[PDB]
This record gives structure tokens, C-alpha cells and sequence, in this order.
RNA sequence: UUCAUAAUAACUUUUCGAAUCGCAUGGCCUUGUGCUGGCGAUGGUUCAUUCAAAUUUCUGCCCUAUCAACUUUCGAUGGUAGGAUAGUGGCCUACCAUGGUUUCAACGGGUAACGGGGAAUAAGGGUUCGAUUCCGGAGAGGGAGCCUGAGAAACGGCUACCA
RNA sequence: GAAACUGCGAAUGGCUCAUUAAAUCAGUUAUCGUUUAUUUGAUAGUUCCUUUACUACAUGGAUAUCUGUGGUAAUUCUAGAG
């Protein structure tokens, strides 16, 4: 089924098909939060190793962590938890959700990547994906630069610029605090 | 869920009153706090109108005061020992507001040694002058130097601890504990 | 209903507010404010009703917004703001200053009063209490609490507030022998003197009033308020001074003075 | 009035006591980013006031006795203490007392009954109507349960059963 | 100036008369028996705790919006990553 990979320092992602049955079957009875190692899903995935965080059911309910189970619940979702945002303040709604136990009846297997293995990927290992803003809080700039924070941070935010086909402008973020 | 409006009961006359005006919010009542003691865990409530309370369940010590010469003390509530209403929460230590309780009565003890020092149960000059200037006026009644030997006193509980959240009241003395503790040789 | 209600339908409104039945299905329903809404006038019905200075809704909003009404020294943007009984309304165009106080029929009444004496305001104590740490306070009709007042200033007393910085200036002491304005029921707007006051051990205080016609009626002391002394008002008393001439002599009224 | 308020002793899984925005950015010279400094906008504890909300006293309701006794073990009337309540209150619990209404019609039954301001009718007295332009109450298919808030037992908010 | 977070209203208004015969309601009282966003008027030095070593010229982390990967036949369904 398909495979959410993601990693998180290069900041990229991809999905994979699988079709084998056996490259799954070590995903069987594994709950959110576990580490699976990557020499069992595929022998082009040597040296990785794969934490499950959560994954969406082939009728589309998505797994709630922490539910301890290999199949679907109705549960009475609020403010706070996942798999719900609520519209009105204080509105509960009861809701079907998978389990957290990974079974046969996944349709989508959200994987992070944690450990850097050997035979690298096209571009999740080899491709860095470039953060789209920077820190806008002052002492978050600082701690961000490492600025020896009596420093003027006024001068040290980034500038994005962008040309309009005819101006070159700038814009650059308000810093708070 | 629990109501306290008065249509469900019947008329003064004694007649069923029909149903009318499914019962509201502003007419509501909430679960017995039922207190216990020991490993103090309140629970805060948001009732109309803000105004947070707090239920006391499981509370062991708390604010007790002495009339006599009016003086109050943190001190930890040992059981309960009577109450006015029913023995079962006596049986089950539950403590709720007007329960009769036994205080550890050490803080009480050390307060009035540093106070008058009297040694009940058997230094600089501005001290002694002070005991001279009191000259014995600490001629406190004979039944609470009696359990001050035994060393637990006893107290009837004044705070509510289902609304307010602690633990307050005052230590039986005079006729008050003369009273109880005739009742308390009742259940002896 | 389940909760606070915000509408006022046209019917429902205060007889003295005096709108049309027609031409419209609301009434203008007065903010909370400083005056009961029953007792209070709006400023939207003060504007469009009263002086015409507007026309509708929108013009009294953009009248309001540009903050050249003046309600007691304070600009009071929103629309029914409840400007009641006594209360100053200043417009520094046209330099106008208005004083609301009722006409002898018992309506609001446009009352073009002079800007020397609208500096200053005029207002009933209806209660006198102690606040925290000790500090006597005195709460008028208004709802204006003043804070360190005249040891001996008591409830259902009159005093004469600066409007300005908002505190006391002088006071006026209930008793019998005194000019005094009634503020409801059936002598809406009659101007007096106060001959008795029964006390009536146990609630509603009842005085009579005699005003200089020589008629005689009596009135609850909630819906009382001195105004000054016999011959010297505080205040400048509208046309007509609240005598309440009979329909026979309102009628006689319109036949003398005619002249078309 | 045990009221307002003040005071003492203590208590708190210690609430609040501005780390928030706009405009104008003046004055002092300690001539520096230095010292101060106006008009507002949002907040914020408490006490008032207002919009209110809950209860609450007296009196007033259509037909019917082919409805004369009704209510209490399961609260019926009262007492006390506690719990809950925002708060009084059998509102609920524990233990007691055996009480409360009734021929001045209680209780039960019926209402093709929402109550009222009012409408028709008109010598005077009245008879009938009032679902609906205003004020109240209740309801969102019938039932129960509840989060959010100051305010809902909300339903153009949710939970469950029944249809 | 979209979107979203925040704040506020959504409990007003509108409709109907099904239930309800000391029930609602009307007139008249009471709250020294209580809650009250808002509006309006006032309202606080002590947050130090042994003060002879602290951020007050400003303390911390998330988090939506967004960038991208999806799932379901579909619903104001939203899980993973930055
Ligand atoms: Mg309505
Ligand atoms: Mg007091
Ligand atoms: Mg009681
Ligand atoms: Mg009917
Ligand atoms: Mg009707
Ligand atoms: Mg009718
Ligand atoms: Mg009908
Ligand atoms: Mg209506
Ligand atoms: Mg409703
Ligand atoms: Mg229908
Ligand atoms: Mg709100
Ligand atoms: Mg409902
Ligand atoms: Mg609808
Ligand atoms: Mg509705
Ligand atoms: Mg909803
Ligand atoms: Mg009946």
C-alpha cells in the first residue's frame, strides 16, 4: 500500500507503492510510535530505519494514537485531540477512527525516517527542502543566530525579495517583542 | 441533571403537578463531593457565572482555630469520630461541614508551650516578664488538657469542603465538647 | 427567552419617547448606560426625533462618530446612548447646550440652556455607603460614584456635581419648604414645594408637593427630586415651569396667545 | 440585621495587581538615545449603576359530583444537620414528628384551553370570542443528557434511544 | 488586503400554540435570599520575603494560515512532515 515517507532535517518527502506482501508484513501488529527497521521493508532501504506515525485506513479513517488496536471505534472527538477541529467552541462530535495497531486493513502508512542508511534515496536523502520563513519573535531571531543577544537584532532579519517583472521589492518580517 | 425545582413535587394540596417546561440549566444540581482524607486532590468547577469552585475530596489537613484565646493553627485532620446527620459517613470517614474530627493538636501544644509553657500532659528576660505580666491567667478547662494528654483534640469541622474547598473549622471547648462528648459516651 | 434581550419593538416603546406607530416595525432600544431605558432617551431619538438635525439612522451615526456630541463632558459616539434626566448634551457646533428635563406634559423637552451654568450638572444621591478600606462613597441616579463626600450628605439628597472634574461641589438638604421636581408617574415634569413627607414605617415613602399655583398633589419619594430652594431653582426651569395649567386653561392658553 | 466597613489569628494544590496596541512624538537640557512627557484603544481586581436572570407575597381562572375524600412505604406536611444550589427552599440525603388540602368543591376527569392587553355585540346588566401585529410562557419530530459562556438543558450546537 | 489564529455575537430576531387549569399570566410586593459579559462611575504602590549579586532597554515553547505528501465514493472528513 502506499508509504508516506518523510524526513525531517532535510525537511522533503515522498510516496511509495508497494505491492509485495511480505515487505509490509513486519508493519503488522506495530503501533504508532515504534521503530521498524528498514532492512526488512525493502533491500533498497538498508542501513534506514522507520518510526510509524499514524496512517489512514482503506476506508479513509485516519489511526488515532494511543487507541491500542487493530480496527476501527467511534469515539467522541473535542477540542485538544486529533482526527477533529472543531468549528463551534466546546463542540463535540462522535466519529469513527482506526486503531493504533497497523494491520492489513491500512491504506496509507505514514512513516518518518529517522536513522540516515546507506543506499540514499532520490531526493528525500540526497535533497534538502528549503524553510519557507525564518524566526520573527527578536529573541527568536538571537537564539536562531546565535547573536549575543546585545547585538542590534534590528538589522539581522531576512529580506525576501521579489520581482514584480518591473520592481525589485522587498518584504521582510515585523518583529515582535 | 438533578433538579431542585419544585415541579416535580407535588402541590401543597397534594395534587400531580402535570409536566411543564422541561427542566433548565439554571436549576441544576451536582454530584455529592463526599469527601475523604488524605493526598489532598481538588477539583475545580466552573459554575454560573465564573466564579471557580472547588471540590475537596480527600483533604488531610486544614485551618483550625481555638476560641478561647482565639488563635488558628494548620494542623492535620485523623479521622472523624461523629456527625450530626448520619454515621454511615462516619463509618466511611467521609467529612463533610459540621463532621466532629480528631486533630493531631501538636502545633496547638508548642503554641501554647512557647506561649505560657505550662508543660500540659503530666531564657531571655523579655519572656519572662511576659509570663510574669500573664501571671497564670492560662487556668484553660480541665477536658482539653485531658486530651492534650491523650495528644489528638477534638474539632468540629465549619468550612464546607464541597463548595469552598478546605478544610476549616474550630476545636470543641466549654460546653460544646461537654455536649459531645456525652454523646460520644452514647456511642462508647 | 434565554438570556438578555436586545430589541425593542415601536409599540413597546416608552409612550414619552412619543414615536410614530407607523414607519417603522423597532424603537431605538437604549444601551445599558447611566439611566433605566424606560427613564433614559436615547441619543438617536434625541437627534432625528427632537431636533431634526438629522434625518435617519445613517446621519445620526455621522454625527455621533465625529464626536460633536458631548453627553456630561464625554463624547458618547455610540447611537442610543441612554442621555437621561439632567444630563447635558453639548454640541460645540451651533456652541449649543441642551439640559434634559421634562416638560409639564411629561415629555423630554428640548431645553436650550445657556453655556455658563452647563459646566456644571445637578443629581439625586440615592444611596450613601462605606467602601472597601473604609472610604465613604455616595452613588447618585446617575450611577456616578463619587468618592469622599460631605459627612453629613444623606440619601434621597440633592447635590450639584462640577461635571468637570467630577466632584462635589455643593448639596442640597431634604426637608420640608423646598423646590422639587417629580421624575414620574402622572405628575411628570410638575415643579413644587415639599409641605409634608409621611413616612410610613415600613416602605414608599409618600410627600406632598404644593406648587405656586397653590395646587396640591403628593408623589413617592423614589420619584422625587429637590432642585433647590423656593424662588431660587439651582437650575434654569423650562417654559411653563411645570405647572400643569388644566385642559380648559390650556385651551384658553391657545386662545389668547394667537396671532397668525 | 451577624448590614456596610474595620481589626486579630491563621489558611490557600496562591486570583488580581498592564512583558498589550494607535496617533502625536512636546518639554529639560544632566546634548544622550539621556531624563521625562499628551490624547486615546484594548484589557484588569473590587464596589456600584444599567440591560437583566432566577426565584417570591396577596387576589383573581372555563365545564364537571354519572369525580367526596385526596397525599405519605418511592417526600406527602413539619423539625434538625448535612449535600447541592449563584442563592432561600424536602431541592436531595440521614434521623425524627404524623402531618398538609377538602362541601368556601379539595383530588380526579374534560377543555376542538396557551394567559393577558383586547374583539364582536350594546339602554342599563351582560353573552360569546381572544391561534395572530404588543407583553409574558412554552416548543423546535417525541423524549432524555451535556460542552462552550455572563447568559442554552440551545436544537439554522452536539450525544444517545424511539418514529 | 484574501486566508487563518485571536476577540465578540451566534441564547437577539422570526415562527407556532402542542403540552400546561393556582399551572402560565395580570395587577401588586420582596430579594436583609442570589448570579449578572456588556454600558457608565470610581477603584490597587507591598508581585522584594532577609532586599550585600536579577531579563525588566522586554522571558519560553508550541500552534494555526502557508509550503508539500496523501487517504475516502462521498461530509464545513483532515493524518504525516517543515
Ligand atoms: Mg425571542
Ligand atoms: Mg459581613
Ligand atoms: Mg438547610
Ligand atoms: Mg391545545
Ligand atoms: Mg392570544
Ligand atoms: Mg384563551
Ligand atoms: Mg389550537
Ligand atoms: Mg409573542
Ligand atoms: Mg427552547
Ligand atoms: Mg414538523
Ligand atoms: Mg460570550
Ligand atoms: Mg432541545
Ligand atoms: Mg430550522
Ligand atoms: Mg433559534
Ligand atoms: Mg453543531
Ligand atoms: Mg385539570
Amino acid at each position: 500500500m502506499k508509504l508516506n515517507i518523510s524526513y525531517p532535517i532535510n525537511g522533503t518527502q515522498k510516496c511509495i507503492e508497494i505491492d509485495d506482501e511480505h515487505r509490509v508484513r513486519v508493519f503488522y501488529d506495530k503501533r504508532i510510535g515504534q521503530e521498524v527497521d528498514g532492512e526488512s521493508v525493502g533491500d533498497e532501504f538498508k542501513g534506514y530505519v522507520f518510526k510509524i506515525a499514524g496512517g489512514n485506513d482503506k476506508q479513509g479513517f485516519p489511526m488515532k494514537q494511543g487507541v491500542l488496536l487493530p480496527t476501527r471505534v467511534k469515539l467522541l472527538l473535542a477540542k485538544g485531540h486529533s482526527c477533529y477541529r472543531p468549528r463551534r467552541n466546546g463542540e463535540r462530535k462522535r466519529k469513527s477512527v482506526r486503531g493504533a495497531i497497523v494491520g492489513p486493513d491500512l491504506a496509507v502508512l505514514a512513516l518518518i525516517i529517522t536513522k540516515k542508511g546507506e543506499q540514499e534515496i532520490e531526493g528525500i536523502t540526497n535533497d534538502t527542502v528549503p524553510k519557507r520563513l525564518g524566526p520573527k519573535r527578536a529573541n527568536n531571531i538571537r537564539k536562531f543566530f546565535g547573536l549575543t543577544k546585545e547585538d542590534d537584532v534590528r538589522d539581522y532579519v531576512i529580506r525576501r525579495e521579489v520581482t514584480k517583472g518591473d520592481k525589485s521589492y522587498t518584504k521582510a518580517p515585523k518583529i515582535q517583542r | 441533571g438533578i433538579s431542585r425545582d419544585s415541579r416535580h413535587k407535588r402541590a401543597a394540596t397534594g395534587a400531580k403537578r402535570a409536566q411543564f417546561r422541561k427542566k433548565r440549566k439554571f436549576e441544576l444540581g451536582r454530584q455529592a463531593a463526599n469527601t475523604k482524607i488524605g493526598t489532598k486532590r481538588i477539583h475545580p468547577v466552573r459554575t454560573r457565572g465564573g466564579n471557580q469552585k472547588f471540590r475537596a475530596l480527600r483533604i488531610e489537613t486544614g485551618n483550625f482555630s481555638w476560641a478561647s484565646e482565639g488563635v488558628a493553627r494548620k494542623t492535620r485532620i485523623t479521622g472523624v469520630v461523629y456527625h450530626p446527620s448520619n454515621n454511615e459517613l462516619v463509618r466511611t470517614n467521609t467529612l463533610t461541614k459540621a463532621a466532629i474530627v480528631q486533630i493531631d493538636a501538636t502545633p496547638f501544644r508548642q503554641w501554647y508551650e512557647s506561649h505560657y509553657g505550662q508543660s500540659l500532659g503530666k531564657t531571655s528576660k523579655n519572656t519572662e516578664r511576659k509570663w510574669a505580666a500573664r501571671a497564670a491567667e492560662a487556668k484553660i478547662e480541665h477536658a482539653v488538657d485531658s486530651q492534650f494528654g491523650a495528644g489528638r483534640l477534638y474539632a468540629a469541622i465549619s468550612s464546607r469542603p464541597g463548595q469552598s474547598g478546605r478544610c476549616d473549622g474550630y476545636i470543641l471547648e466549654g460546653e460544646e465538647l461537654a455536649f459531645y462528648l456525652r454523646r460520644l459516651t452514647a456511642k462508647k | 427567552a434565554r438570556g438578555p434581550k436586545k430589541h425593542l419593538k415601536r409599540l413597546a416603546a416608552p409612550h414619552h419617547w412619543m414615536l410614530d406607530k407607523l414607519s417603522g416595525c423597532y424603537a431605538p432600544r437604549p444601551s445599558a448606560g447611566p439611566h433605566k431605558l424606560r427613564e433614559s432617551l436615547p441619543l438617536i431619538v434625541f437627534l432625528r426625533n427632537r431636533l431634526k438635525y438629522a434625518l435617519n439612522g445613517r446621519e445620526v451615526k455621522a454625527i455621533l462618530m465625529q464626536r460633536h456630541v458631548k453627553v456630561d463632558g464625554k463624547v458618547r459616539t455610540d447611537t442610543t446612548f441612554p442621555a437621561g434626566f439632567m444630563d447635558v448634551i453639548t454640541l460645540e457646533a451651533t456652541n449649543e447646550n441642551f439640559r434634559l428635563v421634562y416638560d409639564v406634559k411629561g415629555r423630554f423637552a428640548v431645553h436650550r440652556i445657556t453655556d455658563e451654568e452647563a459646566s456644571y450638572k445637578l443629581a439625586k444621591v440615592k444611596k450613601v455607603q462605606l467602601g472597601k478600606k473604609g472610604i465613604p462613597y455616595v452613588v447618585t441616579h446617575d450611577g456616578r460614584t463619587i468618592r469622599y463626600p460631605d459627612p453629613n450628605i444623606k440619601v434621597n439628597d440633592t447635590v450639584k456635581v462640577d461635571l468637570a472634574t467630577g466632584t462635589i461641589t455643593d448639596f442640597i438638604k431634604f426637608d420640608t419648604g423646598k423646590l422639587v421636581y417629580v421624575t414620574g408617574g402622572r405628575n411628570l415634569g410638575r415643579v413644587g414645594t415639599i409641605v409634608h413627607r409621611e413616612r410610613h414605617e415600613g416602605g414608599f415613602d409618600l410627600v406632598h408637593i404644593k406648587d405656586s399655583l397653590e395646587n396640591t398633589f403628593v408623589t413617592r419619594l423614589n420619584n422625587v427630586f429637590v432642585i433647590g430652594e423656593p424662588g431660587r431653582p439651582w437650575i434654569s426651569l423650562p417654559k411653563g415651569k411645570g405647572i400643569k395649567l388644566t385642559i380648559s386653561e390650556e385651551r384658553d392658553r391657545r386662545r389668547a396667545q394667537h396671532g397668525l
